[PDB]
């Protein structure tokens, strides 16, 4: 007839995962998936 | 020196520097009724639920400050397994002996309420990888 | 032994798709056929038309969409029509008031309510809102009323809030107004479709929505809105609604004239309570006044019902307004 | 011009595959698939 109201192009993705790097660490720095730096930086602390 | 394993029991021997649990307060001192070759029988511990002693050892002064250890197979009414056999052990002498903990965190929790200090990890995943094939 | 194993293992999803607990069904008003179908099509389309749509919600995080089918009447087989995603919804946490303009409302059990965005439509029982502001922590939205064909009704706590815009599932079929249809909505996962026997049925009554015209929209009486109180002469104010000029655009009952449509006219009933004792059609103005003719006739009339539609061709429109006020002034109300 | 009377939006594919599990076998009780169970049963005989 025409164009839909909308169309479904792609799903978004969400899960929630619980993992640990080994004993005790001091500072995460950064986090790289696929080449591309997601995240850079600097925590010390418990914290978000 | 791995020392270290993802399983879902505690991974630590009770008592130890990471447990970090008092074990002077469940500290038992008793005589034993009687002594046979692979059994140390005594009623005082018959009042306490079955396997309460399992994982424990028990410990007897033999001469000055020093004291010799046995583990324990399995604690079951009024009678105790002793592993590898109760030779050497005297038959009035004063023997001290601790419980035993099986590592499950119910366990951990509920008889020592150490829960805090739990080291192992009972639900946080199995297998669950982010690399896989098919999340569903 | 002693030491025993625990469960641990890979504790599996529980994907198991279930059926639609929230759902619901409502008719297209013009508002989405303008913004939707083209000029040349849409002009050709007859006063009789009717489109269905359906909302719902995710039972389930791990639910992606769910497909819509649809027959006509209680026998045949379904047909595949399309699927939709879900439509954000929330709960009235308390009444909302009969007043037109803004109103402020705190929402309960909302969900997606990160994606609402202001402008959209929203429609709630039978009344079609747009949103103003948006708290998305606290949850609290400022609503619209009386936009679109809808006009303000009660709402009691508990009330289902709807934002389809751009949330709804659309069968493009055309249906002729009084055909019964019986649709159900499958959730659909990565693990696969509902199977058709545990998915919920329900059955809507089509009623030529798009068709009927406009209510008339700001309802102010003496200067007052929806007032209990008049001191003697009564003046009522209504406003002339287009369908064909709005188009796309809501327009609440605060704006004034946006003109009349060809052949729109105006009828207002006037009621004694429970008894009809005059009627006036063909209303062109904005204003009526009750002539003094009736009023000795009708004699003193404490207790008012007002009740207002607009009529063309003999089609009256789907909603109306209704209540009944009270009259002080010399001659009303002197037992005090 | 308008919404076309039909749309590919996907292919199904089908293939035949002959395959050995080793020596020979007493039972076949599962077959899982990327974390999901896709089949499970028992068969101790030549069958379908
Ligand atoms: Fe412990």
């Amino acid at each position: 007839g025409a164009k839909p109201k909308a169309q479904t192009v792609g799903w978004r993705y969400y899960f929630d995962i619980h993992f640990a790097l080994g004993k005790k660490v001091d500072e995460v720095c950064a986090i790289r998936a696929s080449g591309k730096t997601a995240w850079k930086g600097s925590i010390t602390s418990n914290g978000q | 020196g791995l020392t270290d394993t993802y399983c879902r029991t505690c991974t630590a021997i009770v008592g130890d520097h990471r447990c970090k649990v008092n074990l002077v307060p469940y500290r038992v001192t008793l005589t034993p009724q009687s002594v046979s070759a692979w059994v140390i029988s005594s009623g005082v511990v018959a009042g306490y639920a079955d396997g309460w002693f399992t994982g424990g050892y028990v410990e007897w002064q033999v001469d000055g400050d020093n004291y010799d250890r046995r583990f324990i197979e399995q604690h079951a009414g009024a009678d105790l397994h002793i592993l590898g056999g109760t030779e050497g052990i005297p038959a009035g002498g004063q023997l001290r002996v601790y419980p035993g903990c099986d590592g499950l965190a119910q366990t951990c929790d509920d008889k020592f309420s150490n829960l805090p200090n739990f080291r192992g990890f009972n639900a946080m995943q199995g297998k669950s990888p982010f690399d896989g094939d098919q999340v569903w | 032994t002693g030491v025993a194993p625990p469960p641990p293992g890979w504790t599996p999803p529980d994907r198991t798709p279930r059926a639609i607990t929230v759902r619901r069904l409502i008719e297209a008003p013009y508002r989405e056929l303008a913004g939707v179908i083209d000029p040349a099509n849409l002009q050709l389309l007859d006063v009789s038309a009717s489109y269905l749509a359906a909302l719902a919600e995710a039972p389930t995080s791990l639910s992606q969409s769910y497909t819509l089918t649809d027959r006509v009447g209680s026998s045949g087989a379904f047909v595949d029509r399309g699927t939709g995603d879900w439509c954000p919804t929330g709960l009235l946490a308390a009444e909302l008031p009969l007043a037109a303009g803004p109103n402020v409302v705190t929402l309960t059990n909302a969900t997606r309510l990160e994606d609402v965005t202001v402008g959209q439509a929203a429609v709630v029982d039978d009344e079609i809102v747009r949103v103003d502001a948006v708290n998305y922590a606290s949850g609290t939205v400022t609503l619209a009323r009386g936009c679109a064909d809808t006009v303000p009704a009660k709402h009691l706590a508990g009330a289902r809030v709807w934002f389809y815009d751009t949330f709804e599932a659309v069968d493009e079929t055309v249906y002729s107004q009084g055909v019964t249809l019986q649709a159900r909505l499958l959730t659909n996962t990565s693990e696969g479709q509902l199977a058709p026997a545990l998915a919920a049925t329900d059955s809507l009554t089509l009623t030529g929505r798009q068709g009927k015209p406009y209510p008339p929209g700001q309802f102010r009486i003496n200067g007052s809105a929806y007032p209990t109180k008049v001191y003697g002469a009564l003046s009522v104010s209504w406003a002339k609604r287009d369908r064909i000029g709005q188009a796309d655009q809501l327009i609440d009952t605060t704006v004034g004239n946006i003109g009349p449509e060809d052949g729109a006219t105006v009828t207002l009933q006037v009621y004694s309570g429970t008894t009809l004792k005059r009627t006036y059609a063909g209303l062109t103005s904005s204003s009526w006044s009750y002539p003094l003719a009736e009023d000795m006739a009708d004699g003193p009339l404490q207790d008012v019902r007002l009740v207002l539609r607009s009529v063309r061709d003999g089609i009256d429109s789907w909603q109306q307004h209704d209540i009944t006020i009270e009259r002080h002034g010399l001659g009303f109300r002197l037992g005090e």
